[PDB]
RNA sequence: AAGGAACUCGGCAAAAUGACCCCGUAACUUCGGGAGAAGGGGUGCUCUGUUAGGGUGCAAGCCCGAGAGAGCCGCAGUGAA
RNA sequence: ACCUAACCAGAAAGCCACGGCUAACUACGUGCCAGCAGCCGCGGUAAUACGUAGGUGGCAAGCGUUGUCCGGAAUUAUUGG
RNA sequence: GGAGAGUUUGAUCCUGGCUCAGGACGAACGCUGGCGGCGUGCCUAAUACAUGCAAGUCGAGCGGACAGAUGGGAGCUUGCUCCCUGAUGUUAGCGGCGGACGGGUGAGUAACACGUGGGUAACCUGCCUGUAAGACUGGGAUAACUCCGGGAAACCGGGGCUAAUACCGGAUGGUUGUUUGAACCGCAUGGUUCAAACAUAAAAGGUGGCUUCGGCUACCACUUACAGAUGGACCCGCGGCGCAUUAGCUAGUUGGUGAGGUAACGGCUCACCAAGGCGACGAUGCGUAGCCGACCUGAGAGGGUGAUCGGCCACACUGGGACUGAGACACGGCCCAGACUCCUACGGGAGGCAGCAGUAGGGAAUCUUCCGCAAUGGACGAAAGUCUGACGGAGCAACGCCGCGUG
């Protein structure tokens, strides 16, 4: 019988909703930058990679990103999305 | 500025059948707690042999590195003394 | 931050503080910092000496008292001298 | 449809995990028994840690059948699974709980205790 | 159908199990077995795909093909004997 | 809490042991019966050992019994067989 | 700083066990029982639980909502109600922080779990210091609030309305990632520092006070970059246990390459390749067990225990799981399954005393269902304050230690 914080619990829902909206946009949009560095597409690679960029940053720069994980995710995606177009 | 002393005892070559991780342990000393006489032991240790250039009963000994794989902590330093064979 | 604040100490009778400095959130009787004082609530009255030497470092260092840490760190010269520190500002 | 020598699986926490019949009480008498019909029974398998043991001769009721169960307003009950719920001496069963569905025929007879115990009586 | 050896001196008889590949396999022993012990999982098709790799050939060409990923459809994939 | 005044000796002592190890002794009853006991062992009509009574001795708002651990244990020994 | 004695014999000495004198407890029991002070009191069943309190706070974030000094007009009662304005006080909801500290228990685990000692060119750190930049321009929401509804309840749903320190665009920002030019130094990995292009935020907050009513300013805030501090994460040397009537073990295992993942290396997880690796210096397997500072005992070496206080690990009805967050896989947070109890309108709901007491069981064996935030530490605050079964105290028990007495 949860005394204080049961709104604590629907506080979790609510933001826990608020914020799988904006991770899972970041991981949706990862996968379409990923998308276009798929296939051999220049200015759509450059500016996917602006889209996965400012999107990837204004993830992991509020909530659950956070540093480190978010330089590994845009290193690698830099690597392809500078392999795919020199 | 130095301050990290990362540093590993010498030790005979074991074996090298592990691809580029030629792993071989050193023996020390150590004094019995209760009798008092020296009875001394080996020590394994994977060693992770980069260039893959050691050779199996040849005395070299090469000081700890990082976590490298399962139970692989120590690098390279040199081949000391070369194996006397034929 | 570290919060060097008091931290009781002696029988059931007579609680005399000895307030080393402490961690953020720590146990009551349990770690602390580094120790640095003593000081009695009684006897007679309210007589404790404080380190003032490596204490400037601790409350220069980040720190704060409570209430009793102070009033105490205040009453020994070691906060005003301490402010004449920041008087360098 | 449960003549002699029909092994029911037991839906009880009294023990036990397969019954044996030995005899539909009904008259001289018949050979079959559809559902909520009381029978002369063993235990032939059962968890161990319990007060009905294997090789005891305790009564017992069905709930269940693969027969069907033929409500007088054109429904037919009939279940996957055969069934049992063990009694002692009266209508208050042994068991503690009473698994699984229940064939809802079993209120029209005497069982109103048994009904209670059972979690969808339908 | 529902129940399954209550039939019967007796599971008589029928029903059942079964092909490969793989996992796995006890007591006991004369050390070989037992042992196909037991008990389980996979299989049809399409494509990747003139697959991997072999046999044959100068190439062309056939054969012989594991292994896998995607996908299809059926109650059922050694769909039958 | 502590201090001051008054009052009354008024309310405030028991437990174990008394052969040895081990401080501490005699009588009555019992008569291998009831019993004790850590070991040695007592008790079968003179019991410093069983109960009872006086006395003694240890200790003290405590005293014995038992459980467990250490030492004694040079009876795991490196000191030290 | 160390004491021995008895006991084998008809007598003796060796050898050899067996017992006693001494200390100690988280003791219990037997008898008895004046007091004070200081500590101690579920060790067995981590057994299940009745009842009360154990984590709240912020009006100086927010939009309400109610009351309401004071003032207004009416009707009558010459004192009242009716309708407005309003200092003021209060709180349900939103949002921020705090529930990960504190408190309890040893169930687990024989290894990086603990102790010690290194390391991290392999980590992260909200709150707090100190530094220095910033705080520009906008948006549409939504609980509240109502109107209907379905529910026994627990509770859900749908339609209209609003705001903030809620959320979300853009500029600006490097430092936060990617490419190049270097410069210096290392421990293979490489690290430190300088420049140039592509992306990444801000509470315009609130409080006051002032002002020309444009705005100004201080304090408490928000973000970014740095170092500090406090914390945890990882790797490794060494140490601490009964068993060979446990000699085999291991196939993500041993190692490589590649990809993914987390704060981070790493078979951490997978694809592909190779056939490795551990073991008498005891692998594996059974057993037992939280470990340490320490406590008790011994002359000392050693032997035993891990109570109470502290440090770390673990667990939270059993077993998994992930969300919020800086930080949990979360003790009084959620989701699932299992067990056990309670409610039921049989459709479905509710719970976790290994928190403080307390009851039943277990047992030889362990207590009051008390007082207070006066202190100290917390939490939230601008502070005033509120919560605080931590704590500070108390009540019982000769339970231990010490002191005094019964002349």
């Amino acid at each position: 019988n949860i005394k204080s914080a049961i709104k604590r619990t629907k506080t979790n829902n609510e933001r826990r909703v608020h914020n799988a909206t904006i991770k899972s946009a970041m991981r949706t949009a990862i996968k379409q930058v990923e998308a276009s560095v798929a296939n051999n597409e220049a200015d759509k690679a450059k500016t996917a990679l602006t889209e996965a960029a400012k999107r990837i940053d204004k993830a992991v720069k509020t909530g659950l990103v956070h540093k480190n994980t978010a330089a590994r995710y845009k290193s690698r995606l830099a690597k392809k999305v500078n392999g795919l177009s020199a | 500025s130095e301050r990290n002393q990362r540093k590993v005892y010498q030790g005979r070559v074991v074996s090298d059948k592990m691809d580029k991780t030629i792993t071989v342990v050193v023996e020390t000393y150590k004094k019995h707690t209760l009798y008092g006489k020296r009875v001394k032991y080996s020590k394994k240790f994977k060693a992770h042999d980069e260039n893959n250039q050691a050779k199996i009963g040849d005395i070299v000994k090469i000081m700890e590195t990082r976590p490298l794989s399962a139970t692989k902590r120590f690098r390279l330093v040199e081949v000391v003394e070369e194996a006397v064979i034929i | 931050a570290v919060k060097i604040r008091l931290k009781r100490m002696g029988a059931k009778k007579s609680p005399f503080y000895r307030i080393v400095v402490a961690d953020s959130r720590s146990p009551r009787d349990g770690r602390f910092i580094e120790t640095v004082g003593t000081y009695n609530p009684v006897a007679k009255p309210a007589e404790v000496k404080i380190d003032e030497e490596l204490a400037l470092k601790w409350l220069q260092t980040g720190a704060k008292p409570s209430d009793t840490v102070r009033n105490l760190f205040s009453s020994q010269g070691i906060m005003e001298k301490f402010h004449n520190a920041k008087q360098g500002k | 449809m449960i003549q002699q020598e029909t092994r029911l699986k037991v839906a009880d926490n009294s023990g036990a995990r397969e019954v044996l019949t030995i005899k539909v009480l009904g008259g001289s008498g018949r050979k079959t028994a559809n559902i909520g019909d009381v029978i002369v029974c063993t235990v032939k398998q059962a968890t161990p840690g319990g007060v009905v043991k294997k090789g005891e001769v305790v009564k017992a009721v069905i709930v269940r059948t693969k027969s069907g169960a033929r409500r007088s307003d054109g429904s037919y009950i009939s279940f996957d699974e055969n069934a049992c719920v063990i009694i002692r001496d009266d209508k208050s069963p042994r068991g503690t709980r009473i698994f699984g569905p229940v064939a809802r025929e079993l209120r029209e007879n005497n069982f109103m205790k048994i009904v209670s115990l059972a979690p969808e009586v339908i």
